[PDB]
RNA sequence: GGUUUUGCGCGAGUGUUUGGGUGUAAAACCCGCACGCGUAAAGGUGAGAGCUUCGGCGCAUCAUCGACC
């Protein structure tokens, strides 16, 4: 799809359009969200020990 | 989504991915005329009558 | 894309998908035919898609999905 | 408004119905060199 | 190589995050106390020792007493106006006294200097 | 002497053969259809 | 340049602002002067719009009143530039046949039989005109019935750039399943009339061409099917 | 054999695809593409450009060079020919040198798409070890 | 800290996270010079997967004779 509609705030289409970027068109790779996700999450972690 | 471009242009050492598959709609690669023109004859049903 | 929807539901996950102990699996979206969760009756998997859905005024509706 | 039959649809028309008349060819040359096949066993 | 006591004497970098926020707020309590000038003094552009690095150029520690006397600022006054000054270092060819001087001469274009009291 | 200076020159000679390649690598990558023009 | 605020429109996703910008370019179309000096780069905007257009109709007699309509696009143009415009529309649809998804290449493959179709009723005025013959019968031998793999867009200059487009095979297999139904439609196959013996014929030397010297087997196949219909003078 | 060791839904999706070829056509092309795409990494070594123009120094040309691999630049190679190269994978650089001579470059799905039974096509392998 | 194998990104290059910038503040996002490792500082014949205008091309790899330092 080209473009993608803007949206006033009340709910209704304003007119104009923008187009979509290449960003939309990347490939989905759930293999790769979930082994960067898994190391992202460890990334907050703060030290334990006894 | 004005700066959606800019943002993932400006990242140095990396630019978007090329897909290794082009067309993801698989029923497109495999119900086309092209594909389905250059076929064998189907050898069997999906189900497959007992015969002894 | 709709093969790739239907591997990112299958094998990762759906937030409609009930398990079962008993050998089959369900669906839990309201505009599925079947309750199942097979690809030939996931409303998300298929862009093209048809259900039948009652209202409580006590009349049926047939509910079509084009892409 | 007639809703016209989907194109790709008309090839499968096409396909199957060559696909009738091979298998009926095909059942009728298996059936004869059956009922020949007794009479020489 | 653990045959020493290497339990005793290990040391992590938990604040790796925390020495960040200190050292940029070590460069903010600065600049707060020398509110129009920069944080870091001049320093001269100099070529690194050994035939490894000829080639390449970084800075040094302070300008010669014939770099500061040739762009025409004094000796006695080039630290109380961001220049940093090495009394150690010679010039010994005309090619690293003709970058320094054309350093300081830049340097004074740039700089807006503000009378006594 | 004449042994540890080439070892020495080696050495300079192969850092200078990296940052040699690095250039090059930079001046290599150095060297209305569209659909963000056509629906602008 | 020409000033053609309208395509931006095509694509949107509300039906009336795209019928607004549908009826929008039969006005710029009958402009006479600036219809007559369309260009190959001008056409190429134009087709890749009405591309998009066809791509966001959504219920099947929309896509069919929409096809026609796109169809029905030849006769409003002058003759000086109705050539360029039938080579937008097997340019574009050349570019994007791959990347159509299963479910919407129904209407396109319908978009191809209307605007072939539309082609050969445009020919009539020995009752064909002649110098109709041969845009349409060329332009089929270039894009569909082509001996060449690449067709070459503009011409190599200081002023000009560089398109090549592959034509694909699919493309090459459906003009072949649907140029005998065309020729009938509009009626080339009226036995009586010589004319209309010798259009059928040489395109039918030209998909025998095709089938001597293609090297896809899927062509192969496909084009001796084609020739092998009762409907044809030849087998009959 | 049963399933691919990877990952990448794209990959299972070309599995699926080269499955239905090597069961519904009588061509070998598909039976072995089908098998280098459950190989693994080592087992699928890159090919350089200079390896392709090699093999196309004789009548070649013309010819739909496949490679189930990630196809490599080469610096040593100075002049690349024109080419329609098919594979998974193309570096920046060769992807960019391919285009540059006025070349081609394709996915397998767009190589099954064109030439399903691997007509006018010259399979090559890369480097073991 | 070695080593083998699988997945993954990039590819003759690769590694942001010592550090700097920024922040909704131990997260996330960005990278200036270095640095570690690595790369750099075309032959015949015969088999051979695959292709084929059925004439023939011939991957990888092996073997045999050559070429050059
Ligand atoms: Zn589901």
């Amino acid at each position: 799809r080209p473009t993608v509609t803007v949206f006033g705030a009340d709910g209704k289409p304003t007119g104009a359009t923008e187009v979509l970027p290449k960003v939309f068109s990347a490939p989905i790779r759930p293999d790769i969200v979930k082994h960067v996700h898994t190391g992202m999450a460890k990334n907050k972690r703060q030290p334990y020990a006894v | 989504i004005k700066q959606l471009d800019a943002v993932y242009e400006s990242k140095k050492g990396f630019f978007l991915p090329a897909n290794i598959v082009s067309q993801a709609d698989l029923s497109r690669l495999i119900n086309s005329t092209e594909i389905q023109s250059v076929l064998r004859a189907p050898k069997g049903e999906a189900r497959t009558k007992r015969a002894c | 894309s709709d093969e790739i929807v239907w591997q990112i539901i299958n094998q990762q996950f759906c937030a409609f998908k009930l398990k079962t102990t008993k050998g089959q699996n369900f669906c839990r979206n309201e505009y599925s035919v079947s309750g199942l969760c097979n690809r030939q009756s996931c409303p998300l998997a298929n862009s093209r898609y048809a259900t039948v859905r009652q209202s409580p005024k006590g009349t049926i509706y047939l509910y079509i999905k084009t892409i | 408004n007639d809703i016209l039959v989907p194109e790709t649809l008309l090839k499968k028309r096409k396909s199957q119905e060559k696909a009738r008349a091979e298998r009926a060819a095909a059942l009728e040359k298996r059936k004869q060199a059956n009922k020949e096949k007794r009479q020489v066993i | 190589h653990f045959r020493k006591h290497w339990q005793r004497r290990v040391r992590c970098h938990f604040d790796q995050p925390g020495k960040k926020v200190t050292r940029r707020l070590a460069r903010r309590a600065k600049a707060a106390a020398l509110a129009p000038r920069p944080v870091d003094k001049l320093r001269p552009i100099v070529r690194c020792p050994t035939v490894k690095y000829n080639r390449r150029t970084r800075l040094g520690r302070g300008f010669t007493l014939e770099e500061l006397k040739a762009a025409g600022i004094p000796r006695l006054l080039a630290p109380t106006i961001g220049i940093a000054v090495d009394h150690r270092r010679k010039n010994l060819s005309e090619e690293s006294l003709a970058a320094n001087v054309q350093r300081l001469k830049d340097y004074k274009a740039r700089l807006i200097l503000f009378p006594r009291k | 002497n004449k042994i540890r200076a080439e070892l020495r020159k080696a050495k300079a000679a192969r850092h200078h053969a990296r940052m040699e390649q690095q250039r090059d690598l930079l001046a290599r990558k150095r060297q209305d259809l569209d659909t963000r023009e056509l629906f602008a | 340049e020409k000033s053609m605020p309208f395509i931006k429109h095509l694509a949107s996703s509300d039906r009336k602002v795209r019928t607004a910008a549908l009826n929008s370019l039969h006005a710029f179309l009958s402009a006479r002067q600036v219809a007559s000096a369309l260009t190959t780069l001008d056409v190429l905007k134009l087709w890749k719009g009405l591309f998009y257009a066809l791509w966001m109709c959504d219920r099947a007699i929309p896509q069919q009143n929409l096809c026609n309509e796109l169809a029905d696009l030849i006769w409003q143009l002058p003759r000086e530039s109705v050539a360029t415009w039938l080579r937008g529309f097997w340019a574009t649809m050349a570019r994007e046949w791959t990347g159509i998804d299963v479910l919407r290449m129904e209407k396109f493959l319908l978009l191809v039989r209307r605007v072939l179709g539309a082609s050969f009723k445009w020919m009539k005025k020995g009752a064909w005109d002649q110098s109709k013959v041969d845009e349409v019968l060329g332009l089929l031998a270039e894009w569909p019935f082509s001996l060449a793999e690449e067709v070459r867009i503009t011409q190599s200059s200081e002023k000009g750039g560089e398109i090549v487009q592959k034509i694909p095979v699919g493309m090459r297999l459906h003009v072949l399943d649907i140029w005998v139904d065309e020729v009938e439609r509009v009626g080339l196959l009226n036995e009586d009339e010589e004319e209309a013996r010798m259009i059928v014929q040489r395109i039918s030397d030209m998909v025998d061409a095709l089938e001597q010297t293609t090297k896809s087997p899927a062509v192969r196949t496909r084009s001796k099917d084609s020739l092998g219909d009762d409907r044809l003078p030849a087998n009959r | 054999r049963k399933a691919p060791k990877s990952d990448n839904v794209y990959l299972k999706l070309l599995v699926k695809l080269y499955r239905f070829l090597a069961r519904r056509t009588e061509a070998p092309f598909n039976k072995v593409v089908l098998r280098r795409l459950f190989m693994s990494r080592i087992n699928r070594p890159p090919v350089s450009l200079s390896r392709i123009a090699r093999n196309l120094k004789n009548g070649n040309e013309k010819k739909t060079v496949v490679v189930v691999a990630t196809v490599t630049d080469d610096n040593r190679l100075l002049q690349v020919p024109k080419m329609e190269v098919a594979a998974l994978r193309f570096t920046a650089k060769a992807r960019a040198r391919i285009e540059a001579a006025g070349g081609r470059t394709l996915t397998l799905d767009q190589l099954a798409l064109e030439k399903p039974t691997g007509a006018n096509t010259l399979l090559l392998r890369g480097p073991k070890n």
